[PDB]
C-alpha cells in the first residue's frame, strides 16, 4: 500500500569488508561515506544505519558503529546483521 | 457546456 | 479616481500629514505618491519616503514597502534614523510571515533583520521590541521544526527524525519546541534498538523536566 | 471580441470609363488557387490557353471562345475512395509542345499538348513555386530550399544544382531566373542576385542588394528577389523592403539605386519602369537614373498584383477583384471593371492581343474593351 | 548682466556639438572671405550653413572614434606645411595667427586635428564603396586614346538644391521652381556667388561654390554634352538626381594639346590615367551619396537660446 | 489579505521565555554555532502598541 | 581667466559636490574657451543632463540647465491582447520605467523594442508610436499608441520526401495546426518556435518508431504572405530503409550487475529498431542502479548501423556515479498550504540515499495535486560535504476555490443543470470541502462534500456526505410516484496497489414516499412492510429510516482517460442494512469494461461491457421497490426507451385524483375497469445483466488530418431485467416477467468527438428482438457536461 521509504547509509556488505582497525576518518570516509549520523553527546562516534522497508514486506536492518579515539583512529568495530 | 471561474 | 490637485508642495504634505493623523491611509499614501512624483527631488524628500513607507507598512502594501526601504537604505545608508528603517524592516518581514508549519523563510529574514538592528544600534527606542520579537521568531522556527520532525516520526522515518531535532539542539537550544522534541529522538533510538543513544536522550531529558 | 488592422485598406477609387471594358468569355478550372499564396497562372501559346488548379487540374481551352479541348488530373487515387491533391504552386509554361508545371511536393510534371499526358516526371531538391522558366533546351526551378535546378527537355533529369544561402525567415516565393547570354540570372531570399553559366552553373558572380536591414531580426531584414529583368546589358532587379538597383550584366555593378520594395514583378517599356511597391503604390521610374515621372496611391494597401501593359495601358488586379485601367503616360485612372468576387492574386497575362487573368477561384477570364 | 560664452548647438546620437564651434569657423571664413576677393555679407544665412558642417563634422568624427581611427601629432606638424600654407608663408611659429584665439596652440591644433580626421575617414569610407569595371576602363582609356582629344580644362562654380534619397512630388516640385528661378535670376544680372552663399547645398557654398580648374571628362555626361555646348559665363542647368538639382555656372575655360607620348598606349598610358580619372568621378559621385546618407541617418536637434 | 489586516495594525503576541537547557555529567549538549542568538541588551524601551511607530520629524 | 567661485543652475538630482568632482576645472585656476567645451563634454557624458550652457557672469562662472526630464508616469493605448502591467514589467526590464529620466534619442529604440515584442508573440504588423507631454519643473509624460494589426496564422504545413507515411497523417500527431474545424476542438492556428521544435521532436520519434533508424530532417523554411498574415511551414525530410535488430551489446562500470542486466537487455533477433524500446531499457537500467543506491547512473545507446543486411547493433554505455545522500528536504513558497501535505508527496525519504527517479516522482505527484501553479527542483550541495545534498522545492501557490456552472442536454435526463463551489484546499490543509447540486427533468440533487485524502499518511482517505434528492418517477417514463430522500454517508479509501481501490462506510437514508399509482409490484413489498395501502386512491404516503454498510472495489487499468485504447475497468459496488433499520436487504452491482486493440497502431480496438445486478430481502421481506435497477437507453441498450427494459407495471382498479375529459388514464374507474390492468410502463426489477460488444474503427470520411479525434463505433448490445419475487402462479393471465430468458437485443452506430460545446455522443440503432410493451427509440443522443 505504502510505498518504500529508505534510512540511512548503502552498505554492500563487500565495502565492510575492507575497512580495517586504526583506519583514519578521511580513510573510512573514502571507503564507505560520510555517516548521516554521529553520536553528538561528547563522545565521536559514526553509526551507520542500513535500513529498509518495501511495501509490506517487513523490515531489514544492518548496523555497523564505529567508535575512534580522540584523535581521530579507529579502535573498534560492532555489526550487526539484523536487528533482534 | 461547463464553466469554471477560479476565484 | 482619487486627482490630487497640484497645490504647493508644503500645503501637500501638511494634508497628508493631518489625513495620516485621522487614520485613513488610502489618501495619504496618493498625496505621498503624487508630492513624489511632482517632486522627485524636494526639501523633505526623505520625510516623504518615510511617510511613505510607514503608510505601506500599516496598509498591507508589503511589496511595496520592502521596495521603498530597500531603496531608502540603498540611497541613505548613514541616514541618522536608520535604525527606524531597520525596525520598520523587521516589522514588514513579521506582517508577510503572518501556522507554524507555513514557509519559515519570512521568519529568518525578520530574524535576521532584527538581529542586524539590535547589535548595530542598542541603545535605539526599537530595542526591547526588537527582543521580543526576536524570541517570538526563534520560537516559531523551533515549532516548525518539531513540526516537521513529528511528522517524520509517524510517517516511520527514523533518521530523518533524529537529524532534525539533532539540527533543533544545535540551533535552539532553549526552545520549548526542542524540550518536547527531545522525546522523539529518545523514541527513534529506541525503535532503531540503540540503546546507547536512547538511555542519554532519556538522561536529557530526566535532568531537565 | 474585436479585430483590427494598423493600416485602413484604401476605398475603391470612383473613375468614368473612358472607354467600356467587357469580358470575351470565362470557363472554370476547379477549386483553384483557394486562400494559398501560389504562382499559379495561366499561360498563352499558338492560340491555347492552358490553366490548373491547387488540386491538381489541368486544362486546355480555345484562346477565342473557351471550349475545352482536353483535361486530365494529376491527384494520383489509391482506387475509388483514398485520393490526394497534387498540391501544384508553379506557374504554368509552355514550350516547344510542352507544359511544365512546380508541385508542392518536390515533383516537377511535364505534359504534352496534344493529349495532356505525362511526357515524364522528376523529382527536385524541395517544394518547386518558382515559374518553370524553359531556355537552351533546359527548364530551370527555383525551390524553396534554394536549390536552383536544371532539368532536360526530352527526359527531365537533373543536369546540376546549384545552393544559394536561405535565411531563416522570408517570404513566401521565389524568383524566376532569366536567361540572356546563355547565362541565368536568379535571385534568392537571402538578398542577393546570383548569375551562373548555363552550361554547367559555376558561380559567375554574386551582389547584394538589400538595404541596412540592421533593425530587429527577421523583422525588416526579409529581402526577395522575385523575377528580375535584363536588357541591353543592363541587370534590373528588385528587392521586397529593399532597394531597387541597376546591375552590370558581366560583374553586378550597382549603377544606381532607390529605396523601395516590392515581391511584385516589374516591366521595363522604352525608357520607363513601371512597377507596384509593396504598398500597392503604382509609379514609373526612368530608366537611366531612376527618376519618378508620377505616382498613383489611390489603391495603398489593397494587394494589387504584377501589373501587363495592354494596349498602351497597365492593367492590375486587387484582392477585392476589382481591374483597374491606368494611363501609362500620367498615371490617371482611365476604366474600372468588376470581374469577379473572389480576388484576384496571381499576375495577368497579356500576348497575341488577349488578356487573361485568373482569380483566387480559379475561374480564368478573358478581357476585352468595347 | 550674466553674458552667454558657450552652448549646445546640436545633440548627437552618441554626442553633443557646441555652440563655441560655430563661432570659431564663423570668424574664419569671414577673415578669410576678405582675402579670397569673395565678399561675405551674409551673417544670419552663413549662420546657418557652418552648423550644418559641423553637424556633418561631428557625426563623422564620431564614426572614427568608434571605429578606432585617430591622429598622430607628428601628422600636425607636417599637416602644418600644407595645412597652414608655411611654404607658402615660411612662418610656423604660432605668431602668423594674428587674427585671433590669442596665439594658443591647443586650439589651433585641435582645429587642424578636426580637418584632416574628417577627410581621412570619409576618404577611406567612400573608397571602399567604389566599383570598377574593366569595360568602363578600356571605353575611357581608349577614349583618352582617341586622338588625345578632349583636354578642355574649366574652371566651374556649382550650386545644389537638396532633395531626399526619397521625395515627395511636392518636395520634387519645390525644388524644381527654385532650381529654375535661380538659373534665371543668374543671367538676369544676379551675382552667382551671392546665390550660391544663399542657396547652395554644396561644400563650397561658403567659397561661392566654386569647384575649382578642373577637366571636363571629370563630371558625369550629364553635364558634359552641356558643357560642351556653353560659353564662359554661362548657367548651365537645372538638372536633377540622386541628391537633387544642380545649377553650373562655368567661370572660365581653356584647352592645350600637350598630348602625353611614351605611343597612345591605351592599355598601360591612359589606362591608369583613365582609371585614375574615373576614380575621381566615382569619388565625387559616391561622396555626395555618402555625405547626404551621414546627414539623413544622423540624430539632431538644433538648439536655441 | 484580511490575515494580514490583523498582524500589521496592533497584534502583538508574546511567548514563553527562553530556558536554558542542563547537562548531566559525563555527557556535553552538542555545539550552539551562535547562527539564532538573543545578545541581552539593558534598556526599558516601549512595546505592546507602547511604542510610537511614527516616523520622526526628519 | 581666473576664476574665483563657481555657482550653478538647475542642479537637481546630481549634488553639487559630485558635479565640482565631475568637472575638471575648479575654483582659483585660469579659464578658457576649451576648458569650458570640456565641462560641458563633462557634464553631457554624465548622462542627467539636456540642455548645457556654461555662462560667465561679472564674476562668477554660473552654469544653467534644464536636465533630462524626469519620467512622471507611463501611459498605454491599444494593447487589445497585451496586458499593461506585463507591458510596464517588459518596459521597466529594458530600463525605461517611472522616476527615471527620458532620453530624447531613443525614442525610436522603445518603439522597435516593443515591436520586436510583438513579432515574438505573434503580431508582425504592429505599429508602436510614442507622444511627449513636457510638465513643468522639467517632468515629462510618455503616452504610447498601439496598433496591434492582426496576428498571422499558419496556411498549411508540408512535408516533402515522405513515401512511407502520408502528410497527413505525419501532422496528425503535430501541436501545430492548420485546420481548425468549427465544430472540433484541436486547438489554435498561431505559430511559435517551442512549438515547432516539439513538432520536429515528435515527427523524429514517430518515424525512430518505425524502423526508420537512418532517418534525417535536411531543414527546415518559415515564410510569410507579403501581407504577413499568412505563415507557411515546410519540413525536408529523408527516410532511409527500414532496419533490423541485430543484437545489443553492454560495457561499463556496472558494478557487479551484468548478470541481473542481461535479462532486461534480452529481445528478439529479427525485431524492428525502436526507440521507444531503446528508451525503456535505458529507463529500466537507470531504475535498477538506483534500486541498487547510485544516484547518477549515466546510460548511454549508439546504435552501430551495417547497411549491407540492414541490420542495427545497438550498443549500451553504463555509467554508475556515486552514492549520494539527503541532508534536507526544504519547501519555499508554500506560504498557505502547512509543511506536511506537500512532505506526504514525496518519494524520496530524508535521511536516505538520493534518487533523481524518486525527485521526479514526487515533484509530478506535487504537480499533480494541482494546488501548485510552477513547480521547481534544485539539488544544493552541502558545504564542505562529498556526498550530502540538499534537495529544495519552489513552488507557486495557485488559487484553489473555483465557481462552477454547467448545462447538458440528452434524450435521456433531457434539459440538465450542474452548479457547485468547490474549495480543494480548505485553509492549506489538504481537505476538500465543495457544495454541488444537479438538475434535470425527472430528478433534483444537492449534495455537501466534505473529506480528507490522508486519513493515516499510509494513503487512506476519510469521506463524508450529506446528499438531498427529490426524484419524480413519472417524468423518468416510469410508474407515477414521488420520491423524496436525504441522508448523510461517510466512507474510507483504501488503495492498496496503485490500480485497485477499496472502499468501506456507513451511511444514513430516510426515504419519504407519496402520490403512488397502486400497482401489484410495488404492494408486493408494501405488504411485505405490513402496510395496508386503499386500492381505490393514490394518496397515500410512506416513510422509512435505514443505516447501511457500504463497501465497493474499483479496478481502473485504462491507458488513457479519453478514448481508451488498453486496459480495463471493473467496479463493484455493494451495500446492505444492518439491524435496527426498517429495511432488511442487500445490492450488489458490478460494472465492467474491457478495450482489446488488435492493430500496433492502436486505431482498430475491441470494447467489451458487461453489467450485473442483484439483491432481495432477508428477513422474509422483499427489497425496496425504488432501488430496482433500471435497463435502456443510451448507456446500458441503445436503441431503448430510457429505463424501458424490465417487468411492466399491472394497475388496480382506482379512481383518478382529478379525472378530465379527453385524458389519458391508466385505466381508472371512471373507464369502466372491473379488474387488473396491463400496462405498458416500465417498473424496474432486482435483478439485471446487461452485455455490450462494441467494436471501434477510425472514422473513414473526416480527414485523417484530424480524424483521430472522432470514434466510431459498431455496437452489439444486450440486456435484460425480470423480477425474482412475481407470483406467475397467482398471475396466470399476465406474462410471466421472472423468467430471465426474454433477452433484448439491439444493434447501431455509434459516434463520439469532443465538441465545443462539451462532449457529444450519437447512436442510431435498430432493435430487432423486443418484447410486448418495449418502447423503441432509434435516435439517441446527449451533451453531456
Amino acid at each position: 500500500y505504502r510505498p518504500d521509504i529508505n534510512q540511512g547509509n548503502y552498505l554492500t556488505a563487500n565495502d565492510v569488508s575492507k575497512i580495517r582497525v586504526g583506519m583514519t576518518q578521511q580513510q573510512v570516509a573514502y571507503a564507505l561515506g560520510t555517516p548521516l549520523m554521529s553520536d553528538p553527546f561528547g563522545t565521536n562516534t559514526w553509526f551507520y544505519v542500513f535500513r529498509q522497508q518495501p511495501g509490506h514486506e517487513g523490515v531489514t536492518q544492518q548496523t555497523l558503529t564505529l567508535t575512534f579515539n580522540s584523535s581521530g583512529v579507529l579502535t573498534n568495530i560492532d555489526n550487526k546483521p539484523a536487528l533482534s | 457546456w461547463n464553466w469554471s471561474k477560479s476565484f | 479616481k482619487e486627482e490630487v490637485p497640484d497645490n504647493p508642495p508644503n500645503e501637500i504634505y501638511a494634508t497628508a500629514q493631518q489625513k495620516l493623523q485621522d487614520g485613513n491611509w488610502r489618501q495619504a499614501i496618493t498625496q505621498l505618491e503624487a508630492l513624489d512624483n511632482r517632486y522627485p527631488f524636494g526639501p523633505y524628500s526623505q520625510q516623504v519616503q518615510l511617510d511613505l513607507i510607514y503608510a505601506y507598512y500599516k496598509n498591507a502594501d508589503l511589496p511595496l514597502a520592502q521596495a521603498a526601504i530597500d531603496r531608502f537604505i540603498r540611497l541613505n545608508p548613514t541616514h541618522p534614523n536608520i535604525d527606524y528603517v531597520m525596525y520598520m524592516r523587521g516589522l514588514t518581514n513579521m506582517a508577510l510571515d503572518d501556522r507554524s508549519d507555513r514557509d519559515p523563510q519570512h521568519a529568518r529574514a525578520a530574524f535576521s533583520d532584527f538581529s542586524k538592528l539590535v547589535r548595530g544600534y542598542p541603545n535605539s527606542q526599537y530595542t526591547t521590541d526588537a527582543t521580543k520579537r526576536l524570541v517570538f521568531l526563534k520560537d516559531r522556527l523551533a515549532k516548525y521544526e518539531y513540526s516537521v520532525a513529528e511528522y517524520y516520526t509517524e510517517r516511520g522515518a527514523w533518521v530523518a527524525v533524529v537529524n532534525r531535532v539533532e539540527g533543533m539542539l544545535r540551533d535552539y537550544p532553549d526552545t520549548q519546541a526542542t524540550r518536547d522534541a527531545l522525546p522523539l529522538m529518545e523514541n527513534a533510538y529506541r525503535q532503531m534498538q540503540m540503546n546507547a543513544q536512547a538511555e542519554k536522550v532519556a538522561k536529557i531529558i530526566a535532568a531537565n523536566s | 471580441n474585436s479585430e483590427e488592422d494598423v493600416v485602413k485598406m484604401s476605398p475603391l477609387p470612383t473613375v468614368e470609363n473612358q472607354f467600356t471594358p467587357t469580358t470575351a468569355w470565362s470557363t472554370s478550372v476547379g477549386s483553384g488557387i483557394g486562400n494559398f499564396y501560389s504562382n499559379l497562372h495561366p499561360a498563352l501559346a499558338d492560340n491555347v490557353v492552358y490553366a490548373a488548379d491547387r488540386a491538381g487540374l489541368v486544362k486546355a481551352l480555345n484562346a477565342d471562345d473557351g471550349k475545352e479541348i482536353w483535361s486530365v488530373s494529376l491527384a494520383e487515387k489509391d482506387g475509388w475512395f483514398s485520393k490526394e491533391p497534387a498540391l501544384l504552386s508553379g506557374g504554368v509554361t509552355v514550350s516547344g509542345g510542352h507544359v511544365y508545371i512546380g508541385s508542392e511536393k518536390a515533383q516537377v510534371y511535364a505534359l504534352n499538348t496534344s493529349d495532356g499526358t505525362v511526357a515524364w516526371q522528376t523529382k527536385v531538391a524541395g517544394e518547386a513555386l518558382s515559374r518553370p522558366v524553359v531556355s537552351d533546351g533546359l527548364v530551370l526551378i527555383h525551390t524553396s530550399n534554394g536549390q536552383l535546378q536544371a532539368l532536360n527537355e526530352a527526359d527531365g533529369a537533373v543536369k546540376w544544382t546549384v545552393n544559394l544561402d536561405m535565411p531563416s525567415l522570408s517570404l513566401r516565393g521565389e524568383s524566376a531566373p532569366t536567361t540572356a547570354f546563355g547565362a541565368a540570372v536568379v535571385g534568392g531570399d537571402n538578398g542577393r542576385v546570383s548569375a551562373v553559366l548555363m552550361e554547367q552553373g559555376q558561380m559567375i558572380w554574386q551582389q547584394r542588394i538589400s538595404q541596412a536591414t540592421g533593425s530587429t531580426e527577421i523583422d525588416r531584414l526579409s529581402d526577395v528577389d522575385t523575377t528580375p529583368v535584363v536588357v541591353n546589358g543592363v541587370v534590373f532587379a528588385l528587392a521586397y523592403n529593399g532597394n531597387l538597383t541597376a546591375l552590370d550584366l558581366r560583374s553586378g555593378q550597382i549603377m544606381w539605386k532607390r529605396e523601395l520594395g516590392s515581391v511584385n514583378d516589374f516591366i521595363v517599356d522604352g525608357n520607363r519602369i513601371y512597377l507596384v511597391d509593396q504598398n500597392d503604390r503604382v509609379m514609373a521610374l526612368t530608366i537611366d537614373g531612376g527618376v519618378t515621372l508620377w505616382t498613383q496611391s489611390d489603391l495603398l494597401h489593397r494587394l494589387l498584383t504584377s501589373p501587363v501593359l495592354y494596349n498602351g495601358n497597365l492593367v492590375v488586379g486587387d484582392s477585392e477583384g476589382y481591374l483597374h485601367w491606368i494611363n501609362v503616360e500620367d498615371g490617371r485612372f482611365v476604366a474600372q471593371q468588376k470581374v469577379d468576387s473572389s480576388g484576384f492574386q496571381t499576375e495577368p497575362v497579356a500576348a497575341d492581343g488577349k488578356l487573361l487573368i485568373q482569380a483566387k477561384d480559379g475561374t480564368v477570364y478573358s478581357i476585352t474593351r468595347w | 548682466a550674466p553674458q552667454v560664452v558657450d552652448k549646445v548647438a546640436a545633440v548627437v546620437n552618441n554626442g553633443v556639438v557646441l555652440e563655441s564651434d560655430v563661432d570659431g569657423l564663423m570668424q574664419s571664413v569671414k577673415l578669410n572671405a576678405a582675402q579670397a576677393r569673395q565678399q561675405l555679407p551674409d551673417d544670419a544665412t552663413l549662420r546657418h550653413q557652418i552648423m550644418e558642417r559641423l553637424i556633418m563634422d561631428q557625426i563623422i568624427l564620431q564614426m572614427g572614434q568608434k571605429m578606432g581611427v585617430k591622429i598622430s601629432d607628428e601628422q600636425l606638424d607636417q599637416a602644418i606645411a600644407n595645412i597652414a600654407k608655411q611654404n607658402n608663408m615660411t612662418l610656423d611659429q604660432m605668431r602668423s595667427r594674428l587674427a585671433y584665439d590669442g596665439l594658443n596652440y591647443n586650439t589651433y591644433r585641435n582645429q587642424i586635428r578636426k580637418e584632416m580626421i574628417i577627410s581621412e575617414v570619409r576618404n577611406n569610407e567612400v573608397r571602399r564603396r567604389i566599383t570598377i569595371l574593366p569595360q568602363e576602363v578600356e571605353s575611357l582609356a581608349q577614349q583618352v586614346g582617341n586622338q588625345n582629344d578632349a583636354s578642355t580644362e574649366l574652371n566651374l562654380s556649382h550650386i545644389l538644391i537638396p532633395l531626399p534619397e526619397n521625395p515627395t512630388s511636392d518636395q520634387v516640385n519645390e525644388a524644381e521652381s527654385q532650381a529654375r528661378a535661380i538659373v534665371d535670376q543668374a543671367r538676369n544680372g544676379a551675382d552667382f556667388g551671392k546665390l550660391a552663399i544663399a542657396h547652395s547645398a554644396d561644400q563650397q557654398a561658403l567659397n561661392g561654390g566654386q569647384m575649382g580648374w578642373g577637366r571636363i571628362q571629370e563630371l558625369p555626361g550629364i553635364f558634359a554634352q552641356a558643357l560642351s555646348t556653353a560659353k564662359k559665363g554661362d548657367i548651365v542647368g537645372p538638372i536633377r538626381s540622386g541628391v537633387g538639382f544642380h545649377i553650373l555656372k562655368v567661370n572660365d575655360l581653356r584647352g592645350e594639346s600637350k598630348n602625353i607620348s611614351v605611343v597612345d598606349k591605351t592599355d598601360a598610358a591612359q589606362k591608369d590615367r583613365a582609371y585614375r580619372m574615373l576614380m575621381n568621378r566615382k569619388f565625387s559621385e559616391e561622396a555626395a551619396s555618402w555625405m547626404q546618407e551621414q546627414r539623413a541617418s544622423a540624430y539632431v536637434k538644433i538648439l536655441s537660446n | 489579505r484580511y490575515k494580514r489586516q490583523v498582524s500589521g495594525d496592533e497584534a502583538y503576541l508574546e511567548a514563553a521565555p527562553l530556558a536554558e537547557l542542563h547537562a548531566p555529567a559525563g555527557m556535553i549538549l552538542p555545539v550552539t554555532s551562535g547562527d539564532y542568538a538573543i545578545p541581552v541588551t539593558n534598556g526599558s524601551g516601549a512595546v505592546g502598541k507602547a511604542l510610537d511607530i511614527r516616523p520622526p520629524a526628519q | 581667466f581666473v576664476v574665483k567661485d563657481i555657482h550653478f543652475e538647475g542642479l537637481q538630482r546630481v549634488a553639487v559636490g559630485a558635479a565640482l568632482l565631475s568637472m575638471p576645472v575648479r575654483t582659483g585656476d585660469t579659464v578658457n574657451d576649451e576648458d569650458i567645451s570640456n565641462t560641458i563634454r563633462a557634464l553631457f557624458a554624465t548622462g542627467n543632463f539636456e540642455d548645457v550652457r556654461v555662462l560667465r557672469d561679472g564674476d562668477t562662472l554660473l552654469v544653467q540647465v534644464k536636465e533630462r526630464p524626469t519620467i512622471a508616469s507611463i501611459t498605454f493605448s491599444g494593447n487589445k491582447s497585451v496586458k499593461d502591467d506585463m507591458l510596464k514589467q517588459n518596459l521597466e526590464a529594458s530600463g525605461v520605467r517611472v522616476g527615471e529620466s527620458l532620453d530624447r534619442t531613443t525614442i525610436a529604440d522603445i518603439e522597435k523594442g516593443l515591436e520586436d515584442f510583438y513579432y515574438s508573440v505573434g503580431k508582425y504588423s504592429a505599429s508602436v508610436k510614442a507622444v511627449v507631454t513636457p510638465l513643468p519643473r522639467n517632468r515629462v509624460d510618455l503616452k504610447l499608441v498601439f496598433q496591434e494589426g492582426v496576428s498571422a496564422e499558419i496556411q498549411q504545413i508540408n512535408i516533402v520526401g515522405n513515401h512511407a507515411f502520408t502528410t497527413d497523417e505525419l501532422i496528425s500527431h503535430f501541436q501545430l495546426r492548420d485546420e481548425v474545424p468549427w465544430w472540433n476542438v484541436v486547438g489554435d492556428r498561431k505559430y511559435q518556435k517551442q512549438k515547432l521544435a516539439g513538432d520536429l521532436e515528435t515527427l523524429r520519434s514517430y518515424y525512430l518508431d518505425r524502423g526508420y533508424a537512418r532517418f534525417n530532417i535536411d531543414s527546415t523554411q518559415v515564410s510569410l504572405t507579403p501581407d504577413k498574415k499568412g505563415i507557411y511551414v515546410t519540413v525536408n525530410i529523408t527516410e532511409g530503409d527500414q532496419y533490423k535488430l541485430s543484437g545489443v551489446e553492454v560495457s561499463g562500470n556496472l558494478a557487479g550487475h551484468s548478470a541481473e542486466i542481461e535479462q532486461l537487455t534480452k529481445i528478439e533477433p529479427g525485431e524492428l529498431y525502436n526507440g521507444t524500446k531503446v528508451t525503456k531499457m535505458e529507463d529500466d537500467i537507470k531504475k535498477l542502479l538506483g534500486r541498487y543506491g547510485y544516484a547518477y547512473p549515466r546510460v548511454q545507446s549508439m546504435p552501430e548501423i551495417n547497411d549491407a543486411d540492414k541490420t542495427v547493433k545497438l550498443r549500451v554505455n553504463v555509467d554508475a556515479g556515486n552514492r549520494f545522500y539527503v541532508r534536507k528536504i526544504r519547501f519555499e513558497g508554500n506560504d498557505t498550504s502547512k509543511d506536511a501535505v506537500l512532505r506526504r508527496e514525496m518519494r524520496q525519504m530524508e535521511g536516505a540515499w538520493l534518487g533523481s527517479d524518486l525527485v521526479d516522482q514526487g515533484k509530478e505527484r506535487l504537480n499533480r495535486l494541482g494546488f501548485f501553479e510552477t513547480v521547481d527542483t534544485d539539488t544544493q550541495r552541502v558545504p564542505g560535504s562529498p556526498d550530502q545534498v540538499d534537495v529544495v522545492y519552489k513552488v507557486k501557490e495557485r488559487n484553489t476555490g473555483s465557481f462552477n456552472f454547467g448545462i447538458g442536454y440528452g434524450t435521456e435526463s433531457g434539459v440538465s443543470f450542474q452548479a457547485g463551489v468547490q474549495q480543494d484546499n480548505w485553509l492549506g490543509t489538504g481537505y476538500a470541502v465543495g457544495i454541488n447540486g444537479t438538475k434535470n427533468d425527472y430528478q433534483t440533487y444537492a449534495e455537501l462534500s466534505v473529506t480528507n485524502p490522508y486519513f493515516t499518511v499510509d494513503g487512506v482517505s476519510l469521506g463524508g456526505r450529506l446528499f438531498y434528492n427529490d426524484f419524480q418517477a413519472d417524468d423518468a417514463d416510469l410508474s407515477d410516484y414521488t420520491n423524496k430522500s436525504y441522508g448523510t454517508d461517510v466512507t474510507l479509501g483504501f488503495p492498496i496497489n496503485e490500480y485497485n481501490s477499496l472502499r468501506a462506510g456507513l451511511g444514513y437514508v430516510h426515504n419519504s414516499l407519496s402520490n403512488m399509482q397502486p400497482q401489484v409490484a410495488m404492494w408486493r413489498y408494501l405488504y411485505s412492510m405490513g402496510e395496508h395501502p386503499s386500492t381505490s386512491d393514490q394518496d397515500n404516503s410512506f416513510k422509512t429510516d435505514d443505516f447501511t454498510f457500504n463497501y465497493g472495489w474499483t479496478y481502473n487499468k485504462l491507458d488513457r482517460g479519453y478514448f481508451p485504447t488498453d486496459g480495463s475497468r471493473v467496479n463493484l459496488t455493494g451495500k446492505v442494512t444492518i439491524p435496527g433499520s426498517d429495511n432488511e436487504y442487500y445490492k450488489v452491482t458490478l460494472d465492467t469494461a474491457t478495450y482489446v486493440p488488435i492493430d500496433d497502431d492502436h486505431k482498430w480496438v475491441v470494447l467489451g461491457r458487461t453489467r450485473w445486478g442483484y439483491g432481495d430481502g432477508l428477513g422474509g421481506k422483499e427489497m425496496p421497490f425504488y432501488e430496482n435497477f433500471y435497463a435502456g437507453g443510451s448507456s446500458t441498450v441503445r436503441g431503448f426507451q430510457s429505463n424501458t427494459i424490465g417487468p411492466k407495471a399491472v394497475y388496480f382498479p382506482h379512481q383518478a385524483s382529478n379525472y378530465d375529459p379527453d385524458y389519458d388514464y391508466e385505466c381508472a374507474t371512471q373507464d369502466g375497469a372491473k379488474d387488473l390492468c396491463k400496462s405498458d410502463d416500465a417498473v424496474g426489477g432486482n435483478a439485471m445483466a446487461v452485455a455490450s460488444l462494441e467494436f471501434i474503427t477510425p472514422t473513414p470520411f473526416i480527414s485523417d488530418k484530424y480524424a483521430n479525434s472522432v470514434r466510431t463505433s459498431f455496437f452489439w448490445d444486450m440486456g435484460t431485467v425480470w423480477d425474482t419475487n412475481w407470483d406467475s402462479s397467482q398471475y396466470s393471465g399476465y406474462p410471466d416477467y421472472s423468467d430471465p430468458s426474454n433477452i433484448r437485443m439491439s444493434a447501431g452506430i455509434a459516434l463520439q468527438w469532443m465538441s465545443p460545446l462539451g462532449p457529444l455522443v450519437f447512436s442510431y440503432a435498430q432493435p430487432f428482438k423486443k418484447y410486448d410493451g418495449d418502447k423503441a427509440e432509434q435516435f439517441q443522443f446527449n451533451i453531456g457536461k
